[PDB]
């Protein structure tokens, strides 16, 4: 897993503000559109996400390129333990 | 140096840079109106894009 | 599984002990010393240290090589 | 003092402000980012005691000492797999430095008044 | 000063009914208006092969799309046009407010 520590932190914080992330399955695309503030290859993003799928804290869905990661509440607990953040802030998807 | 060896073949033209918008293949693409589909996925997705066969 | 051609390896860092202390030689009194060079520039950080090659120093990221 | 310094270590580990290790400790020394560190003492170090006292006595660093080396890295999480309890494989530490961005706490005033007096 | 409304439709009878009802609105407000102009429809030509592979007699298919566009000129003030455009909406026609 050749990835820096900041990349996982920013991806997990991106999953906190919006509960489901989208991604385009192609390795010949290192300029990530949905996370444009930091340069990140999509290959390592999908490697980290299939690693999390093999952990078993988030769901998996496919729409022709489009990997949709549906998060569970115990997955919310695991990710908030990973960031070591208090559970005071609810997800924005849970905010009506 | 694989970051600069990865894009050693540029993708600007040809059928290597273009692929299907449904099943991602590189044979028989539709370049009518920028559909960018192959023939069979267009055939099974022709009913739900507002189409009636007339003549 | 195996090829009849031989195989060349990749640069694996072996088991090396007491290397970074080579950049801090034990002197007599409390003088902060330095045996090799550092970056005078700032595209490589101040904590980045040069190599000790035969006639030149190599930076960790910047690759600016200054010979003698 | 020991429990307060341990909870400072825990909060800096949570905040990811500390720089655990020794080369990056020297990086923080060169960047002048050394305020508190935990210094080893009376251990079986062949040619390390003079250099570790030299790096602790470099630039306005606290004189915090620890009895042994192997129990300093247990709190840091060097090989702390199985977070619910004790790991089956662990190697101790030598030096840890902290950059307390969340410095303000209940016992931090007591700690700095202990040090400065 | 002059304004125009463009109405593109997939269907034809929805286009005729909506244009006739807007003519009835423009006549119940009793304003001098240039009538609708029947722009031509476009006969779309898509021809594919039904066969996924190659075997036997080659049989094609002719796939056609129907698009019907209209323009209507208006001379009324624009706010009344906005008010009559904001009502009687339908899924399938993307209305336009032509200004020149
Ligand atoms: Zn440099």
């Amino acid at each position: 897993m050749l990835m820096p520590k900041k990349n996982r932190i920013a991806i997990y914080e991106l999953l906190f503000k919006e509960g489901v992330m989208v991604a385009k399955k192609d390795v010949h695309m290192p300029k990530h559109p949905e996370l444009a503030d930091k340069n990140v290859p999509n290959l390592h993003v999908m490697k980290a996400m299939q690693s999390l799928k093999s952990r078993g804290y988030v769901k998996e869905q496919f729409a022709w390129r489009h990997f949709y990661w549906y998060l569970t509440n115990e997955g919310i607990q695991y990710l908030r333990d990973y960031l070591h953040l208090p559970p005071e802030i609810v997800p924005a998807t849970l905010r009506r | 140096g694989h970051q600069q060896l990865y894009w050693s073949h540029p993708r600007k033209f040809g059928q290597g840079s273009r692929s299907c918008r449904v099943c991602s293949n590189r044979h028989g693409l539709i370049r009518k109106y920028g559909l960018n589909m192959c023939r069979q996925c267009f055939r099974q997705y022709a009913k739900d894009i507002g189409f009636i066969k007339l003549d | 599984k195996s090829y009849t051609t031989p195989k060349k390896n990749k640069h694996k860092r072996k088991k090396v002990k007491l290397a970074v202390l080579k950049y801090y030689k034990v002197d007599e009194n409390g003088k902060i010393s330095r045996l090799r060079r550092e970056c005078p520039s700032d595209e490589c950080g101040a904590g980045v240290f040069m190599a000790s090659h035969f006639d030149r120093h190599y930076c960790g990221k910047c690759c600016l090589t200054y010979c003698f | 003092v020991n429990t307060a310094l341990q909870e400072v270590l825990k909060t800096a580990l949570i905040h990811d402000g500390l720089a655990r290790g020794i080369r990056e400790a020297a990086k923080a020394l060169d960047k002048r980012q050394a305020h508190l560190c935990v210094l080893a003492s009376n251990c079986d170090e062949p040619m390390y005691v003079k250099l570790v006292e030299a790096l602790c006595a470099e630039h306005q660093i606290n004189l915090i000492k620890v009895d042994d080396n192997k129990k300093l890295g247990e709190w840091v999480g060097l090989c702390k797999i199985d977070r619910e309890g004790k790991p089956r494989k662990v190697v101790g530490c030598s030096c840890v430095v902290v950059k307390d961005y969340g410095k303000e706490s209940q016992a931090k005033d007591v700690i700095e008044e202990y040090f400065k007096c | 000063h002059r304004i125009r409304i463009t109405l593109t439709s997939r269907n034809v009878k929805s286009l005729e009914k909506v244009c006739a009802d807007l003519i009835r609105g423009a006549k119940e407000k009793n304003l001098k208006v240039k009538g609708p102009v029947r722009m031509p429809t476009k006969t779309l030509r898509i021809t594919t092969r039904k066969t996924p592979c190659g075997e036997g007699s080659k049989t094609w298919d002719r796939f056609q799309m129907r698009i019907h566009k209209r323009l209507i000129d208006l001379h009324s003030p624009s706010e009344i046009v906005k008010q009559i455009t904001s009502i009687s909406i339908e899924p399938g026609v993307e209305v336009e407010v032509t200004i020149a």
